[PDB]
RNA sequence: AACGAGACUCUGGCAUGCUAACUAGUUACGCGACCCCCGAGCGGUCGGCGUCCCCCAACUUCUUAGAGGGACAAGUGGCGUUCAGCCACCCGAGAUUGAGCAAUAACAGGUCUGUGAUGCCCUUAGAUGUCGGGGCUGCACGCGCGCUACACUGACUGGCUCAGCGUGUGCCUACCCUACGCCGGCAGGCGCGGGUAACCCGUUGAACCCCAUUCGUGAUGGGGAUCGGGGAUUGCAAUUAUU
């Protein structure tokens, strides 16, 4: 019985996750699963504690930003709240899975070093492809509802729609395709 | 006849204030006066913040000073005769002591 | 809808027929939120209508209590002319009237040339604010000989 | 000698003066020490006031 | 016999006592079922222990809670921990301590802050800027 | 004035106001050019 | 079921609807005009406004009895905008506050108190008591 | 981080386990009271350190020589 | 061998163990009182709600604050000229809490406008030692520290519910913090009480935040500069607008 946790609606057992590099820092099932993305948990404290985080809770931290927002996070779990019934409508999909396919493609694995309009390319770790990928679709969120009766509810389940799908649309999947251009032309 | 009767002390240092006020419980303990014990009420802090310099010129440092007062409180059961007795020994320290004739 | 008029004039000024009644009449000059709230709640007109939305009768109803305040019962304390200082009146200014007010009070500092007059009159400013930094309209000048 | 010879002085600069030197800028009201700023720094020891933070 | 225990919980300056007795299953917050305290977007974590421990555990006892000090969500930790908290030292106290092993177990393996405190407060401002660490503008030309 | 007596003849229409409001304290500015430290270009080396 | 069973905001419009349809609360002329308080930009909302400030008032005194004029614009207090200045607190309107109680004392639910103040009788607490046995039949638990 | 004991305490212990090594052994909870009754030391804190490198030399000790 | 470093002093986080409280509380009952029947079951012994009220009841968990306790790189595994030390982990409230104080030798650094600290120079009755009015705020222009915003992750109108640090009747010097009732849209006015303060303002009903409503991508219900008219309060006096 208290060995499944429905995050209030949505059923974690049936997620996969399909890129072996990232199995270990992505956060979902078993003593990852959680009734509400909002802990006051410690995890600044140490280096890689941060790995420990549930997906579903750094998407909550990273929403909180842009300065008239800081601080604010009861409103900013409704936001992800909202964006999961509208996921659910459009794709008849589970939202954990469109998170997790949304990030498992938007995250860069090449990328050029600064040396003096002059670069040169190296290679992404795990970690650093896991912040990418959030800081992108936050932003993708954020630009678009900026002058529209659009709300950011349904901003953020449209970016995360047009991710996990790799259509191009979105910003993260630009911005990715972007980094690996410039970086193929300074190996 | 007995009255119910109340002594207060007030100091700046702790450790002064301690000895006298263990010294009236035993000299009221050892003749049966009934003493309630010793109420320590709130610190009190006083504060003042000034810049360091007399002039206005330098980088902007500040001093910041205080004084800490201390407060006590015992009653005790007894005739009015007595505790102008036992309130005159070991009260040598700068330590008010102050009593009022019924408050109990 | 009635395909109904959606912009209409009401006194020497447009009006869109297009806003909320009580948004819509804050076009008209001496008119502004908190004292279109009270002429509509005295004219007994419901808030939640379109402006283009009012009939014929309806308009002359709301026009009729804006020219004469004090004989519905509005306070003397809402209005912006008071005791007015030629013939000790109470009353609300609009329109053309409110600019022509304005004109004779400028006018009438002037011709005693009082310390506010004068300040009107050389183009400063007129209240207690200071001038060495703040107001800047010209251009900037160049040290050089 | 005039009979007009000061003029009020119930509130404000005019009213108060340092107790040790007679100044009239940077005082202290606080506690009732009247003290300029200056003669506090010189006498805090005296009156019992110490620093520890 | 008088079988009950008091015992308290805190976050920030907020402090909140539970004090539980032999009963029926009633719990209350200040006068008030827990299925009402303002907040309603965290009513999942004042819900969290009698959720994971299921309501068989708690049907012998009545528990009345009380709280002041801090803001609105530091209460709600305060309140949570208190009531899980409660419950351990109640079954210690007048059943056997093997089962006592079993609800601290459960409770330890899904959240630490059910049963241990978290000892961070606010750091004083310094002279020379805004707060603890922040400095005003410098300047130069 | 500060220092010198200004003349007035009490027009009807300066009723309620005080006489102070009639003689002022000091001559409308009219600017001469900048001078040296004006700007941070304006430095001078001998 | 007592006051503090239910919800308060529908507890609140129970009330106030109780009162409405009473026909016996007087009301002052100026209820269109007025700002209600210092801070406010405009009139409020709606026409029924008084029965409201009414219901909500009966239910303060309920839960923490012997307020007084002073206190009521306390509770009833907001931030104020200083247009480009800082915003800062400010309290709500006397007049509103003591013709609200004055109306309520009307009704026989409030009386003036010993020592200072108001409270509620018990018809007032009679009344309240039996408005919020409605408000949970109205959920069919 | 830094955790190097300074000479005040290195010296102490030294001389300490000079005069008394019949009374010492391997728990620090028994050498933290043995060294409050042989020496006079003004804080909790001194004393904590000194008992520390004392349990610490005991166990050196039992090897080999330690040169001072 | 000496000073600086460190130690040292204040401060934060732990104690259901100690001392002990009508200027601090809890639990319980001799009980007493109002309201509800929702409850096995009645309008009850018994249930629910209380900053409703006595105790000549019991007590110290929650509040105050005195004494002691506790942490040492102490335990286990690696790495180290196997020393001095360094990295991970168990157990634990806790394995970097934050400030104060600070050496030798300097600077043509600032201050004579803090002083009855002070040398030399100047002035001293047509005074460079008191009252009345004005200025320090003047505005083509360049620069520095800041406050409010450009909106919908919002603005407006209702409803609900939570802090901590402090100050208070001025000792020449003449003023303090405020509950409650009444009059007024508001600022404000009158009456009458408490407090030299764990005792009275005060359970310090704080803001963002939280729940419901209206607006609809428009320099707009975003923003609130600039400027006209009227009313109170301080003061001996408000114009160059005190608030």
């Amino acid at each position: 019985t208290p060995d499944i946790k429905l995050f209030g609606k949505w059923s974690t057992d049936d997620v996969q996750i399909n890129d072996i590099s990232l199995q270990d820092y992505i956060a979902v099932k078993e003593k990852y699963a959680k009734y509400l993305p909002h802990s006051a948990g410690r995890y600044a404290a140490k280096r890689f504690r941060k790995a420990q985080c549930p997906i579903v809770e750094r998407l909550t931290n990273s929403m909180m930003m842009h300065g008239r927002n800081n601080g604010k996070k009861l409103m900013t779990v409704r936001i992800v709240k909202h964006a999961f019934e509208i996921i659910h409508l459009l794709t008849g999909e589970n939202p954990l899975q469109v998170l997790v396919n949304a990030i498992i493609n938007s995250g860069p694995r090449e990328d050029s070093t600064r040396i003096g309009v002059r670069r040169q390319a190296v290679d992404v770790s795990p970690l650093r492809r896991v912040n990418q990928a959030i800081w992108l679709l936050c932003t993708g969120a954020r630009e678009a509802a900026f002058r529209n009766i659009k709300t950011i509810a349904e901003c953020l389940a449209d970016e995360l729609i047009n991710a996990a799908k790799g259509s191009s649309n979105s910003y993260a999947i630009k911005k990715k395709d972007e980094l690996e251009r410039v970086a193929k032309s300074n190996r | 006849a007995i009255h119910r009767i109340r002594i207060t002390l007030t100091s700046r240092n702790v450790k002064s204030l301690e000895k006298v006020c263990a010294d009236l419980i035993r000299g009221a303990k050892e003749k049966n006066l009934k003493v309630k014990g010793p109420v320590r009420m709130p610190t009190k802090t006083l504060r003042i913040t000034t810049r360091k310099t007399p002039c206005g010129e330098g980088s902007k440092t500040w001093d910041r000073f205080q004084m800490r007062i201390h407060k006590r409180l015992i009653d005790l059961h007894s005739p009015s005769e007595i505790v102008k007795q036992i309130t005159s020994i070991s009260i040598e320290p700068g330590v008010e002591v102050e009593v009022t004739i019924a408050d109990a | 809808p009635e395909k109904f008029q959606h912009i209409l004039r009401v006194l020497n000024t447009n009006i869109d027929g297009r806003r909320k009644i009580a948004f819509a009449i804050t076009a008209i000059k001496g008119v502004g939120r908190r004292y279109a709230h009270v002429v509509l709640r005295k004219a007994d007109i419901d808030l939640t209508k379109r402006a283009g939305e009012l009939t014929e009768d309806e308009v002359e109803r709301v026009i009729t209590i804006m020219q004469n305040p004090r004989q519905y019962k509005i306070p003397d304390w809402f209005l912006n002319r008071q005791k007015d200082v030629k013939d000790g009146k109470y009353s609300q200014v609009l329109a053309n009237g409110l600019d022509n007010k304005l004109r004779e009070d400028l006018e009438r500092l002037k011709k005693i040339r009082a310390h506010r007059g004068l300040r009107h009159f050389w183009g400063l400013r007129v209240r207690g604010q200071h001038t060495k930094t703040t107001g800047r309209r010209g251009r900037t000048v160049g040290v050089s000989k | 000698q005039q009979l007009y010879w000061s003029h009020p002085r119930k509130f404000g600069q005019g009213s108060r003066s340092c107790r040790v030197c007679s100044n009239r800028h940077g005082l202290i009201r606080k506690y009732g020490l009247n003290m300029c700023r200056q003669c506090f720094r010189q006498y805090a020891k005296d009156i019992g006031f110490i620093k520890l933070d | 016999p008088l079988q009950s225990v008091q015992v308290f919980g805190r976050k920030k300056t907020a402090t909140a006592v539970a004090h539980c007795k032999r009963g029926n299953g009633l719990i209350k917050v200040n006068g008030r079922p827990l299925e009402m305290i303002e907040p309603r977007t965290l009513q999942y974590k004042l819900l969290e222990p009698v959720l994971l421990l299921g309501k068989e555990r708690f049907a012998g006892v009545d528990i009345r809670v009380r709280v002041k000090g801090g803001g609105h969500v530091a209460q709600i930790y305060a309140i949570r921990q208190s009531i899980s908290k409660a419950l351990v030292a109640y079954y210690q106290k007048y059943v056997d301590e093997a089962s006592k092993k079993e609800i601290k177990d459960i409770l330890i393996q899904y959240d630490r802050t059910l049963l241990v405190a978290d000892p961070r407060r606010c750091e004083s401002k310094k002279f020379g800027g805004p707060g603890a660490r922040a400095r005003y503008q410098k300047s130069y030309r | 004035n500060g220092k010198t007596f200004n003349q007035v003849e009490i027009k009807p229409e300066m009723i309620g106001h005080y006489l102070g409001e009639f003689s002022i304290t000091y001559k409308p500015v009219k600017h001469g050019r900048p001078g040296i430290g004006a700007t941070h270009s304006s430095r001078f080396i001998p | 079921v007592t006051v503090k069973d239910v919800n308060q905001q529908e507890f609140v419009r129970a009330l106030a609807a109780f009162l409405k349809k009473s026909g016996k609360l007087k009301v002052p002329e100026w209820v269109d005009t007025v700002k209600l308080a210092k801070h406010k930009e405009l009139a409020p909302y709606d026409e029924n406004w008084f029965y409201t400030r009414a219901a909500s008032t009966a239910r303060h005194l309920y839960l923490r009895g012997g307020a007084g004029v002073g206190s009521m614009t306390k509770i009833y207090g907001g931030r104020q905008r200083n247009g480009v200045m800082p915003s800062h607190f400010s309290r709500g309107s006397k007049s509103v506050a003591r013709r609200v109680l004055q109306a309520l004392e009307g009704l026989k639910m409030v009386e003036k108190d010993q020592d200072w103040g108001r409270k509620l009788t018990p018809q007032g607490q009679r009344d309240l008591d039996r408005i919020a046995g409605q408000v949970a039949a109205a959920k069919k638990k | 981080m830094g955790r190097v004991r300074t000479k005040t305490v290195k010296k102490a212990a030294r001389v300490i386990i000079e005069k008394y090594y019949t009374r010492l052994g391997n728990d620090f909870h028994t050498n933290k009271r043995v060294c409050e009754e042989i020496a006079i030391i003004p804080s909790k804190k001194l004393r904590n350190k000194i008992a520390g490198y004392v349990t610490h030399l005991m166990k050196r000790i039992q090897r080999g020589p330690v040169r001072g």
